[PDB]
Order: structure tokens, then C-alpha cells, then sequence
């Protein structure tokens, strides 16, 4: 569903 | 365009995150299924190189108690990384942040349904973290998942890594290398 990238680039 | 109600982007699973200080000891924290609830969670909360000696902290699927005997644990085992006692201030919160991603992302392909969670043990005789998977038999996702973690965690090349059986720890050699 969701790559490393995008978990890290959903913390805000 | 900032929206005045954001959406929050669902993880594939829900997962609780557990404190250990035997089944006395066990406390939930918290439960979370968002990738930002994620974040918001491992924000506010002790980094394991913070915590005292003899604590766990354990993420695990929403219904999979972290102990052997669970439905999902009792068949299974977990790929173990032992840290050294030096370790613990350049690598412990390092590679169990990363074994969290590894966890919410479902990050071992087909075979991200054989992990039922993870677990950091913080000691004074050296640091451990493991992922425990549902079965010691699937060979072909034992495999995978513990060749992807390893080189997830960014291991060196020399040291290899061990996966357990929980029935063997219980009575430890290991079943599978890499
Ligand atoms: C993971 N553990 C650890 N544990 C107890 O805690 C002791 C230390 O285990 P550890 O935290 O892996 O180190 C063991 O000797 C064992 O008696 C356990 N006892 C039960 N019943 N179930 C479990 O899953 C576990
Ligand atoms: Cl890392």
C-alpha cells in the first residue's frame, strides 16, 4: 500500500 | 489546498503498540490504523534507549497478544538482532523505528502476513530486537522476511542474523541463517 518513502513523508 | 477536515491515509492493518516492565507486567498503550495516528503515537512517547532495564516495548496485528502462546505466536518464532551494549546510543532507536516501518508499511511482499509483530527487549547484558512471524514451517516466508529485514536495518555484510522457533526458546538453536 504504502512505500518507506511515503510513511515518512506523511509525519508532519 | 489545505482542507478544513484532512483525511487520514489507512494503514493495511491495525495495529497496539505494548509496554512490559509475567502477563501481569504486559500494558497496552495504544491501538492505531492510520500512517499519521502512527506518527503521532511514536512522537509522544520514550524512545527505547530511554527506558529502564528489564522493559519492552512490542507492536503487534490488533488481536495478536505479544507471548508465545498466542493462536498466532504458539506455531511461529522471530529473526533475532542482538545489539552489543555500545550499541545502544548509535543503533537500538535506529533499528526499531525502522522495524516499525518495516511492520506498518507491510514491507516483505506476499509474505507480510506471516508477521504477526515485533518486539525490542531492553537490557543491561545487550539490546534485542526481533519481528515474530506466524508459522517456523513456511520456509519460503521465513526466508524472505528476515533477507528484507536484515537488509532493511542496513546490517554488515559479515554478521549474520538467526530465526528461532518460540517452541525451541520455550524448553536455542537456530532453524534458518542470513
Ligand atoms: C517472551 N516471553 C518471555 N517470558 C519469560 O520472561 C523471561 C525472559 O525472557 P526475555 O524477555 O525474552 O529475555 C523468560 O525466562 C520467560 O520465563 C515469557 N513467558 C510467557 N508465558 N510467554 C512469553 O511469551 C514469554
Ligand atoms: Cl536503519
Amino acid at each position: 500500500r504504502y512505500s518507506r518513502l511515503q510513511l515518512l513523508l506523511l509525519f508532519r | 489546498a489545505n482542507p478544513e477536515h484532512y483525511i487520514k491515509h489507512p494503514l493495511q492493518n491495525r495495529w497496539a503498540l505494548w509496554f512490559f516492565k509475567w502477563q501481569a507486567n504486559l500494558r497496552l498503550i495504544s491501538k492505531f490504523d492510520t500512517v499519521e495516528d502512527f506518527w503521532a503515537l511514536y512522537n509522544h512517547i520514550q524512545l527505547s534507549s530511554n527506558l529502564m532495564p528489564g522493559c519492552d516495548y512490542s507492536l503487534f496485528k490488533d488481536g495478536i497478544e505479544p507471548m508465545w502462546e498466542d493462536e498466532k505466536n504458539k506455531r511461529g518464532g522471530r529473526w533475532l538482532i542482538t545489539l552489543n551494549k555500545q550499541q545502544r546510543r548509535s543503533d537500538l532507536d535506529r533499528f526499531w523505528l525502522e522495524t516499525l516501518l518495516c511492520l506498518i508499511g507491510e514491507s516483505f511482499d506476499d509474505y507480510s502476513d506471516d508477521v504477526c509483530g515485533a518486539v525490542v527487549n531492553v537490557r543491561a547484558k545487550g539490546d534485542k530486537i526481533a519481528i515474530w512471524t506466524t508459522e517456523c514451517e513456511n520456509r519460503e516466508a521465513v526466508t524472505h522476511i528476515g533477507r528484507v529485514y536484515k537488509e532493511r536495518l542496513g546490517l554488515p555484510p559479515k554478521i549474520v542474523i538467526g530465526y528461532q522457533s518460540h517452541a525451541d526458546t520455550a524448553t536455542t538453536k537456530n532453524r534458518f541463517v542470513v
